[PDB]
């Protein structure tokens, strides 16, 4: 009975080494290492194994401390030298990491060198309190339709992108990646978003294909990727959202702004049940430990929009979190779902329906709402969503709709149309102003008349068009951020000189 | 005394006193830290050993650390230094404001009133609100389910119920924030500020806010109820008040008490819910109350895991709640301001023989007639059509302004008295108004306001 | 069965929503084979309605014993080491 | 470091604390010096005085492990046993002394090549027939061995002896012979 | 839930089932003949 | 080396305690005095000098106190050549009975996974010649692929019908694990290989090495059988560079036999009953299997879906593993529809427009499109019956009918089960007859005349002669 | 005590609901095996031993008599749910309210279809 009971431990004091800095493997398994001593070790302190690994001091027990691994077990051997490090665990800040691929440590994997960062900063501080912030005001352009109009997201939200698996939420986050690029690019210096995806138990192969899809949209150039893939340590990739916020906070604290994707929150709150299982811990519902919602919380709350005396920046977080069979009542997409500012709820019928990206907008919401608008796409889109809900509550009626009154038909017909305009292609993330005018098109009635599959082509060749032969009332609405009445009688001129001449 | 860590996993820490045992439900303070550390006893271990959830983070934290006792349970600063500002479970000040220097302070553990300390009958708290007032009443010293979350207006009920408490009775308001998104405690404070129930500048703050943040360990979140409930008891029983204490959430509350009580390697008892569920519940609820110096009524929102109403929580919650207000977005969306269902907001109260036979006939046939309505709405007689009249007229006459919506919407709030709201009803399902547009009662307070409308 | 139930709830709330919009298309059609219609259909979407309600409840009991049931068998499990 | 296993092995605290210090002991070839002291400390501890002082949970365990130094340092004690006791004293477990004890005497006494040997016999046994005995007993034992003998009487064996040598086992008792042979009728 | 009418294979499931292939039937007769 | 005593056996867990050099946790270990050859893998260190020990076959016999002797390495097996056209199993020794495999090297069966930097991001489709592969979710040159189902769906049947296909199409030593799956399958597959000229049991120029340990093993055996066979396609695609098929039947084994072992080792259980450590041991044995700068590993797994559930933690943990899922759905196994595909449930990375091209995605994402359309309609058909729907949707369940059908193949591997002789479709007869179906060209053709043929001319034929005879 | 003493007494438990929740408390922390939603193997027998002791004495023992009526609270109106079915295995019959009774005014809310007496029909006077 008792970890520190062995017979080497209890002989070597009945015969009569510093205790302090230094332990002594008792016992090693599933990389879980009970260590003798280390009695000046600190709570969530990061030390040092003989071999080389470190680990992470979990569990201050009265006669061993509890560390786990960050590698293989193999390399650990009952006997091993600990050393204190007498640190927290940090990962390294700065400008230095955007377009580096890193670990869960801030190492670089992409092997062009090491992050010459100057900075460091613990993984583990605490979020801004009440005062420090202000309200969330500003809009994160994401570039999809559905999302920019009916979901809206602001700079400093915390907006989950849920779903069931291959629904498309590694798409949005990194369509909302490859959008900024044009803010980047430009000289307004405070439209400008950096961006961090943090990979989360994916496969190395995922992440080389989504680090290539960066580059060729020259979207790394302002991008971090944090990867703690399938293969990495349980602690490892309970760890890599943390550096990722801490990488983000750093802007968030300069008077910058950064958008971070926890890809995803799922596969963390299992490594995470993993190293508290195996430490033994009161596992809970679903075997998880009691503070799995502590967990994700104290992570998510450090997103934050600051006000204009903390230097104004912010922090927008995308969460992912994968449900089983649409069971949003699951033990951890109930807390994710619980601590966030609204949900981007992504099906699989709707997927299958031809409808992608497959944003549910009765399931979606978005609770900062239109104040993460502009007032153009705020006109817009008011009318898009009371008439896509009205649609909604006639939806089940079609497919006998034409034996219905011409308030129903027209409801369905108009539904059908601003449905066929919320469609998308992957990786092609539209700016505000021809959303704006797209949405137009769709909300004033220029559409009605219109074949529902003929409405994607006329919505793409509407763009080129405009985008081509009216540069000025795009710059205008995009300079003004509002549609002026003089900018409306020329949208309005524009779609109906285009749809006269459109077949 | 003195002790020094011995153990630390997670929000769990053990302490070990070499003289003077702590009592369960003390505060210890961890020395040496930067920020102030507070640890409440949950168990005595045995061999001079308790052991204590955390009130903040454990990092840090080592072995051999000198912990003091306190010598109480968690002590607040209660008094009325305390409107107007935000503290978090252990009563500190979290908005930057300075100290809260009141005379006194509480221990957030307290034994509920006695039995002998107890109304024997029922009365009726006016908020001023006519279909709260008429259809649903609010009891002294009862809890209220708030349903309904975002888009329906529950901040600006909240405000209304403050001003109103605070000018019809007196009676000052406190607002925990069980588990409180950092965003929404920040735009719930400046909403405070923007409607004049905080004042930064003079001492006519009517609510005090206690905030447990939700990335704060569940010790601070299943105490911060405890914090507020103790602001309000303050209020109660030292100036014989009607308190007014908002607990937002509840079910946040239950949560933060599942999880400290999994920490504590507690068997979970079915759907994972503590053991204690209901004894935590119920030491919670029972310090609200009317007792014969004042009283404590709590408004409480409700959260309902996967729409079950059926489950521990909720189950555990109706238990204690003598009425129910339902915000519905059905009621919004038609125009109706405050959005209260005025066919699904219930009452234990309204019972003839508590709120008297006028009341609770002028109550039943408002939704009587409302139910007529609904029904005739599915369909589309002879009066049928001044039924839908008479019921289109009730429904306008549901509605009033808030004074807390006056900077925003120009019109002046209405505090409109019981016997006003009675009457009027009483008047409208008579007929003495059944030549007035139907937009005459949109947006008034008494029914001569409605008349005055329809002059114009 | 959690699965069994849900899929008789998915099955049930589609057949109301069919018999409800059936009975909206025969009250259009209608304005004495059609009036037939259209009660009958309306009865349909009442009788599914009720159905729904009863299989909620079902569900709901039946999600609770799940979760109670899985968490015994965690505790157990961690209760013989 | 390696440590110097015992021929015997005892488990539970009492055996992790036993083999412990016959290590230790054998790492300084003090085996009987520590075994006459263990026995003086249990035959200390186990009179009601002492036994209620380290026994009472509530008094602390600093104070006890401060008497149990100043009680092992009067009685003229060898730094092994001395830091032993210590080490029951902070561990808490004085408890398990004597359990310590035990399983220390038994280890040195399986060191001694002692082996338990019983032979069960359904009347009191003749005395020269029980000297034959420890003779021809001897027989089955390696060298450095010596026979502990300790014959309890069962009548209902019906005659014969049942003898076992630590593990080895012989049935000559009568009882079995005829339920044999009624197995064997039986069957 | 769409198709769950059929996926739950109650006696609308059946029902459902009995109906395409009879439909289909005919209709595959009617196209063979012509065909 | 390192040698020590058995202290406790607690059925397929052995204890065993070291005196002098406790060896580390994954080594292999032997124990002495057995007439077969029982190796013991390191699990835990327990502390006092004893470590914890999987027993890769059975424990009967055991005794405590007897001797043990570290290997110093982890299970070491030999990899070359000369392992194809053989059967080992989990620890390489022969099961063929056709003698030892004399190969030039051994390698660990534990070893670190490829590192980013290793990473390739070519993605190139393989043909099949399956028309719902190719077509829905089509495969792709050393990617991961995947076949979920539950029990008698057809898994076997398809990983058999691609060993025939792409594995004789290839000329790169395939290489064929089976984990905790049946004997007689095993059997059936080895003498269809010695038939088909794949295996060369004279004459060695074989192309597929065999790796089996079936359901009869211990769980330590089912848990590391798939680590051997993952070695030998390892060397193949690093010492060689040569591009290798891994086929694995049964994945879902692997984890089963670690859950199974799961509470031995003292370990709390999790979600319904698997290990805590389910994830990071599918990733360990998973990030291991992949295509390198080095050289391709094409990777096809078969994966059980116990109680066709899909959401259990095995099946969901083996999806972010895989680049083309291909799910086999009892609901289309029991319409007769062969092989049971669901095509509304299978995915592919390169179902990309700019990596197949716009009309084999068109025809694609067209044909999922009318099938979740007759989805939609079978509620209304299940109400009102198919009298009382209007014409286009007449016309809509009829093309998706006819398309059901023609998803439908008759496989080389199942002319015993069929009748019907096997056809290998190519993709752009596949795309071409979709295409046609959904454009309407055979409104006139009886949809029973597209079920069990290949491409769309075989319709025709088939619904000129029902036509002729009907 | 009045039972015993040859005098009547009746007994309201209300509820015997809300005592099985404080026995599951007590039962839980002493880490007891939970069973049917989480409650003790001998939740029946806590209830059972008590409902016992209401009892008609003969008239060689006082003729006395204790009466119990014991109150549950159901959940959505679910009566074969564990702890209403174990109290229904004890005692001589129910009166089931129910809450659809009870909002269409029908008050007391007794469901006569449901409700039931085993052993009071001997009990009920002659004009009754
Ligand atoms: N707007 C779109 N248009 C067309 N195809 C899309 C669109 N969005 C996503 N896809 C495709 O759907 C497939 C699945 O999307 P994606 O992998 O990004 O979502 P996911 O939920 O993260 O998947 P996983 O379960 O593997 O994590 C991808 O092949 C993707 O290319
Ligand atoms: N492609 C097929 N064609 C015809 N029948 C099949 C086909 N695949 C499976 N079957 C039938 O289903 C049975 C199950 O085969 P199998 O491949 O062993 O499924 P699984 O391995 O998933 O349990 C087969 O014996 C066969 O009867
Ligand atoms: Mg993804
Ligand atoms: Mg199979």
């Amino acid at each position: 009975t008792g970890t520190a009971e062995m017979s080497s431990i209890l002989e070597e004091r009945i015969l009569g080494v510093d205790l302090e800095e230094t332990g002594r493997v008792l016992s090693i398994g599933d990389g879980i290492a009970r260590v003798h001593g280390l009695r000046n070790v600190q709570a969530e302190e990061m030390v040092e194994f003989s071999s080389g690994l470190k680990g992470m001091s979990l569990n201050l027990e009265p006669d061993n401390v509890g560390v786990v691994v960050f590698g293989n077990d193999k390399l650990i051997k009952e006997g091993d030298i600990v050393k204190r490090t007498g640190a927290i665990v940090d990962v390294p800040v700065g400008e230095e990491l955007l377009g580096r691929v890193v670990d869960a440590l801030g190492n670089a994997i992409d092997g062009k060198g090491p992050i010459g960062s100057k900075t460091r900063r613990r993984v583990g501080l605490k979020a801004p309190g009440i005062i420090p912030r202000i309200s969330v005001r500003e809009p994160m352009q994401t570039g999809i339709k559905a999302v920019d109009s009916l979901v809206p997201i602001g700079r400093g939200q915390r907006e989950l992108i849920i779903g069931d698996r291959q629904t498309g939420k590694t798409s949005i986050a990194i369509d909302t990646i490859i959008n900024q690029k044009r803010f980047n690019d430009g000289s307004d210096e405070k439209k400008k978003l950096y961006c961090i995806y943090v990979a989360i138990g994916q496969k190395r192969s995922t992440v080389a294909q989504l680090v290539k899809r960066l580059t060729d949209a020259d979207a790394m150039k302002y991008t971090i990727v944090v990867s703690a893939t399938a293969s990495d340590a349980a602690p490892l990739q309970y760890l890599a959202p943390y550096s990722g916020c801490s990488m983000g906070e750093y802007f968030r604290d300069n008077g910058k702004h950064a958008l971070i994707i926890y890809d995803d929150l799922s596969k963390q709150a299992v490594a995470y049940r993993q190293m508290s299982l195996l430490l033994r811990r009161p596992p809970g519902r679903e075997a998880y430990p009691g503070d799995v919602f502590y967990l994700h919380s104290r992570l998510l709350e450090r997103a934050a929009k600051m006000n204009d005396a903390f230097g104004g920046g912010s922090l927008t977080a995308l969460p992912v979190i994968e449900t089983q069979a649409g069971d949003v009542s699951a033990y951890i997409p109930t807390n994710v779902i619980s601590i966030t500012d609204g949900q981007i709820f992504l099906e699989t019928e709707l997927f299958y329906k031809g409808i992608r990206p497959a944003i549910n907008v009765g399931l979606s919401v978005s609770r900062v709402g239109s104040a993460a608008q502009t007032r153009a796409m705020k006109q817009v889109a008011g009318t898009m969503k009371l008439e896509l809900a009205q649609y909604r509550e006639v939806a089940a009626f079609a497919q006998f709709g034409s034996d219905l009154d011409a308030a129903t038909q027209q409801l369905l017909s108009r539904g059908v149309r601003l449905t066929e305009l919320l469609k998308q292609g992957q990786y092609s993330p539209m700016a505000i102003e021809e959303q704006v005018a797209v949405i137009y098109a769709g909300v004033r009635g220029y559409l009605d008349k219109l074949e529902p599959s003929k409405i994607t082509k006329f919505e793409n060749a509407f763009l080129s068009h405009v985008v081509s032969q009216h540069q000025a009332l795009l710059g205008t609405i995009r300079a003004d951020g509002k549609i002026s009445e003089q900018s409306d009688a020329k949208l309005k001129e524009i779609v109906t000189n285009f749809l006269a001449g459109f077949e | 005394a003195t002790g020094r860590i011995v153990a630390v996993i997670g929000a769990v820490v053990d302490v070990q006193f070499d003289e003077g045992l702590p009592p369960i439900l003390n505060a210890l303070e961890v020395q040496g830290r930067e920020t102030r550390l507070v640890l409440e006893v949950a168990q005595h271990l045995g061999e001079s050993t308790v052991r204590t959830i955390a009130m903040d983070g454990t990092e840090g934290l080592v072995r051999g650390q000198k912990v003091l006792d306190s010598g109480a349970p968690i002590k607040i600063p209660v008094g009325p230094e305390t409107l107007g500002r935000i503290m978090n479970v252990i009563g500190e000040p979290i908005d930057e404001r300075g100290p809260i220097k009141t005379k006194q302070f509480a221990p957030i553990h307290a034994e509920a009133p006695e039995f002998m300390e107890m109304s024997v009958e029922q009365e009726i708290l006016v908020t001023g609100i006519k279909v709260v007032d008429l259809l649903a009443p609010y009891a002294k010293g009862g809890k209220i389910g708030l349903f309904g979350g975002a888009g329906v207006g529950k901040t600006v009920l909240i405000m209304e119920l403050i001003n109103n408490v605070a000018k019809a009775h007196g009676g000052y308001s406190v607002f925990a924030g069980v588990g409180e998104r950092t965003r929404e405690g920040n735009d719930l404070y400046h909403e405070m500020i923007e409607s004049g129930v905080i004042n930064l500048k003079d001492a006519t703050s009517k609510v005090a806010l206690v905030y447990g943040q939700m990335n704060e360990p569940p010790g601070a979140r299943a105490r911060v109820a405890l914090t507020g409930l103790t602001v309000a008891e303050y209020f109660r029983d030292q100036e014989g008040q009607d308190v007014l204490l908002f607990i937002d959430n509840i079910f946040r509350f239950t949560q933060a008490g599942s999880e400290v009580s999994a920490l504590l390697g507690r068997i979970p008892s079915a759907v994972g819910y503590q053991p204690t569920l209901a004894t935590d519940m119920g030491t919670m609820q029972e310090r609200i109350t009317t007792t014969k110096k004042g009283s404590i009524t709590s408004v409480q929102a409700i959260y309902v895991p996967a729409d079950d109403l059926t489950d521990p929580a909720p189950a555990t919650t109706f238990a204690h709640l003598d009425a129910t207000t339902v915000l519905s977005r059905a009621i919004a969306e038609l125009g109706i301001y405050p959005a209260v269902d005025p066919l699904d907001s219930t009452s234990r109260i309204m019972d003839p023989n508590i709120v008297g036979s006028e009341h609770y006939d002028v109550a039943r046939g408002v939704q009587k007639i409302l139910q007529d309505y609904k029904s005739l709405q599915d369909i589309i007689s002879e009066e049928d059509k001044l039924t839908v009249s008479r019921a289109r007229k009730i429904q306008r006459f549901l509605s009033q302004p808030f004074q807390v919506a006056e900077v925003f919407t120009g019109h002046m709030g209405k505090l409109v008295p019981l016997k006003e709201t009675i009457k009027g009803f009483q008047q409208i399902l008579a007929g003495e108004y059944d030549h007035l547009p139907e937009q005459a009662f949109y947006m008034v307070g008494p029914i001569e306001e409605a008349v005055a409308k329809a002059d114009k | 069965t959690l699965k069994d139930i849900t899929r008789r709830l998915k099955s049930i709330k589609n057949i109301q929503k069919i018999t409800k919009s059936m009975k909206m298309v025969a009250a259009a059609k209608y304005a004495s084979e059609q009036s037939a219609r259209m009660t009958a259909m309306d009865n349909a979407s009442k009788n599914a309605s009720e159905m729904i309600d009863k299989l909620t409840l079902t569900f709901n009991r039946t999600r609770q014993a799940v979760i109670t049931k899985e968490l015994i068998e965690i505790i157990s499990g961690a209760a013989a080491l | 470091a390696k440590l110097v296993r015992p021929p015997v092995q005892v488990y539970g605290i009492e055996g992790r604390y036993a083999t412990a210090l016959y290590s230790a002991a054998s790492k300084q070839n003090k085996l009987e010096q520590v075994e006459k002291e263990l026995l003086r400390v249990a035959q200390i501890l186990k009179e009601p005085k002492v036994a209620a002082s380290v026994l009472n949970p509530y008094v602390k365990r600093s104070i006890k492990v401060k008497s149990l130094n100043d009680i092992t340092a009067k009685e003229r004690f060898s730094p092994l046993t001395t830091n032993l006791i210590n080490l029951l004293a902070e561990n808490g477990r004085l408890s398990n002394t004597q359990g310590v004890v035990s399983a220390f005497s038994t280890m040195m006494s399986v060191h001694r090549g002692e082996v338990p040997c019983t032979v069960t016999s359904a009347s009191p046994l003749e005395e020269a027939t029980l000297s034959e005995l420890k003779t021809v007993l001897k027989s089955f034992l390696s060298q450095g061995q010596v026979l502990k003998l300790e014959a309890k009487t069962d009548p209902s064996i019906l005659g014969g002896m049942i003898v076992r040598i630590g593990e080895k086992y012989v049935d000559m008792s009568v009882k079995t012979k005829i339920q044999k042979l009624g197995r064997a009728m039986r069957e | 839930g769409a198709g769950s009418i059929r996926e739950a294979g109650g006696a609308f499931g059946k029902r459902e089932q009995a109906e395409e292939e009879r439909y289909f039937r005919a209709q595959s007769r009617e196209q063979l003949a012509a065909l």
